């Protein structure tokens, strides 16, 4: 029997592209090699181009009468590391682009929820220590009214 | 000298394990899974062929009438016709006009070629896989077939080793499956006696030799045209047949974690999943005393290069000082990096270098050659290439290390927010005690 | 690029000069025959027809 003819391979980004040349009609099948695989077979009869996913986990393919092809991918990204906040996010989002964002979000959230709580706290203050002495027409202390920004900046 | 560790069971990973015995040089084995075969248990329910019906020459009976005379034979099938006026070439025989009748007869068989050409249903239950494990260490190479329960002991160098069950209790074939040639499918089959005519099982054989045979195949028959000699009958069609043309995928080509379907006997190989516990009993010729291994002080580790990609892409560079010449056994104690080598030559020069493969942007493990100690921390890049024809030689360990720097970003904010809230706090205390104090 | 338009090209049509990418790899030949095996991607402009 004979031997198809290799595919040219093109490799993109936890994908490859493989162009396929059949002289008469050739059986083409791959599957993800991971817990929950990715299945396909076809029978190619014209010259064509196809599309198949490379996790991580790896891949193979097998083409016509040839020994299955087996091909990995690699843990890379377009972000840039070890350099501002900003680049960091990006690396952690070109790799697993599913739980960088929720993270970003839960701890945005978080450092946005405890500085509310503390300028709420410092108003709360303010307005305590400030309320007595407004009950009264009463003089602001100068190295208090210096000290804590009040209301009346020099009126009394 | 008992010791247990747990290896992973994937093929090809360069497993190392450090033994440390308090008063001898500690040693470093190196195990390696060669191949798996996962086999489970099957009893054979019956055997399916395509099938030859026989349809005997008729029996005409010229001026009189004919009796039917039941047969046990599978599907089986007879009826008489009346009025039948049969010709030949050379004339019409049955010389009365009308007055005669034929009886027609016809059954069903299994193949002639059915011994070379059928389909077996099997139930299948209680895997159990063997393996084939490389040890290597001191000067000993040597590879060994086991059983992975824990219920066999291997001998390597006078070193006992058995390898315990398997972490997981997955198996890829479902409870009945059907085999055909070198192909394995997860089908539901009919029961023995319940087939059904043009699918799957319609004749159903206990085993390739035997005698019985169970046929349902909608066999009928119809009368002879008149003036001639035929019998015409209709029947469903193989359904062996149009299995074959329309079974539908097979577990060879869908099977999950890549493992390689085999039959004959029906296995599935290199079937990467789980752990392999691992229990080892070890005689005192293996270890060396601490009188004359080399030893070494003031220890410290850099890091020249890291790039964290499937294969060894880091490099790293020991120094130390030693008063001779000698061997030592190094090992990384995480499982964040995975070096490469098992033991080093350690020189009065105090230099050696070591190469290591990772996965994570920043990673810090503790690393020895000997008795001594050092950690190791590394800013790591990621690889340029998108795709490689090899496994992954690491752990697959992401997460980075707190003095990273984005982790070390990380507790810089959430240290600053903490003081200001922390501020916040005590001025409001403050200012509620000196109003209570009042 | 083989199996594409352009998989070969020349200058002119008289060029002494000529470039070809085709991926023309050769095979072991089989015990006891002479024969010469090779497998090469199929004409670019066949394919661009
Ligand atoms: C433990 O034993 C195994 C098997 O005896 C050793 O592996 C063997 O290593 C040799 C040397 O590299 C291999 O030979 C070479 O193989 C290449 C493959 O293309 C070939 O081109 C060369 O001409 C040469 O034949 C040999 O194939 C290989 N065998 C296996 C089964 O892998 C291993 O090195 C030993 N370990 C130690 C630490 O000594």
């Amino acid at each position: 029997v004979p031997m198809a003819r290799e595919p040219t391979v093109i490799h993109g980004k936890r994908e490859v592209t493989l162009h396929l040349h059949p002289d008469h009609p050739t059986l083409f099948s791959y599957r993800t090699l991971g817990e929950d695989p990715q299945y396909h077979e076809e029978w190619v009869t014209a010259a064509v181009e196809r599309t198949i996913p490379v996790p991580v986990d790896g891949m193979e393919y097998h083409w016509g009468n040839n020994d299955p092809v087996r091909l990995w991918s690699q843990l890379t990204t377009e972000g840039k590391p070890h350099g501002w906040p900003h680049q960091i996010v990006q690396y952690y989002y070109g790799l697993y682009p599913a739980a960088t964002v929720s993270a970003v979000v839960g701890m945005s959230l978080l450092a946005l929820i405890s500085i509310f709580a503390s300028c709420y706290m410092l108003v709360a203050a303010r307005s305590k220590c400030l309320t007595p002495y407004a009950l009264t027409p009463g003089a602001a202390v100068p190295w208090t009214l210096g000290i804590l920004c009040c209301a009346p900046r020099a009126h009394a | 000298y008992e010791h247990s560790t747990v290896m992973p069971n994937v093929v090809g990973f360069p497993y190392k394990a450090h033994i440390e015995r308090p008063g001898y040089s500690p040693l470093t084995l190196q195990m390696q899974v060669v191949e798996t075969s996962l086999e489970p248990t099957l009893n054979l329910e019956y055997i399916t062929c395509e099938y030859k019906t026989v349809v005997p020459s008729p029996y005409v009976k010229c001026c009189g009438a004919s009796e039917c005379s039941t047969k046990e034979k599978p599907d089986y099938q007879c009826k008489v016709y009346t009025g039948v006026y049969p010709f030949m070439w050379g004339g019409a025989y049955c010389f009365c006009d009308s007055e005669n009748t034929q009886l027609s007869e016809a059954y069903v068989d299994r193949s002639d070629v059915c011994r070379h050409d059928h389909a077996s249903a099997y139930k299948a239950h209680t895997a159990s896989l063997k393996a084939k494990v490389r040890v290597m260490y001191g000067n000993v190479n040597q590879t060994v077939d086991v059983y992975v329960n824990g219920d066999h002991a291997v001998t390597i160098g006078g070193t006992q080793f058995i390898f315990g069950p398997l972490s997981s209790a997955w198996t890829p074939f479902d409870n009945k499956i059907v085999v055909y040639k070198d192909e394995v499918f997860n089908q539901d089959f009919p029961p023995y006696g319940s087939g059904q005519p043009g699918r799957f099982g319609d004749i159903q054989s206990r085993t390739v030799e035997s005698n019985d045979l169970y046929a349902n195949t909608a066999l009928k028959l119809a009368r002879p045209s008149p003036g001639m000699v035929h019998v015409p009958y209709t029947q469903t069609p193989s359904g062996f047949k149009y299995w074959l043309k329309e079974k539908g995928t097979a577990l060879n080509t869908k099977a999950p974690f890549g493992c390689q379907i085999k039959t004959n006997p029906v296995r599935a190989m290199n079937c990467a999943v789980g752990n392999i516990p691992v229990s080892m009993n070890l005689p005192d010729s293996a270890f060396t005393r601490i009188v004359e291994a080399p030893t070494i002080i003031d220890l410290t580790c850099t890091v020249a290069t890291c790039t964290h990609s499937s294969d060894f892409g880091g490099v790293l560079t020991l120094t130390y000082k030693t008063d001779k010449n000698g061997d030592c056994s190094v090992h990384s104690h995480s499982n964040v990096a995975t070096l490469q080598e098992a033991t080093a030559k350690v020189k009065t020069a105090g230099k050696v270098t070591l190469h290591f493969s990772t996965a994570s942007a920043s990673p810090s493990f503790v690393v020895s050659l000997c008795s001594a100690r050092a950690t190791c921390s590394a800013s790591c890049e990621p690889p340029k290439d998108h795709i490689v024809p090899y496994a992954a030689s690491h752990s697959n360990v992401v997460f980075p290390d707190m003095s990273g720097t984005a982790l070390s970003w990380v507790q810089k904010i959430s240290g600053g927010l903490g003081a200001f809230a922390i501020g916040a706090i005590l001025v409001l205390v403050v200012v509620t005690c000196i109003g209570l104090r009042r």
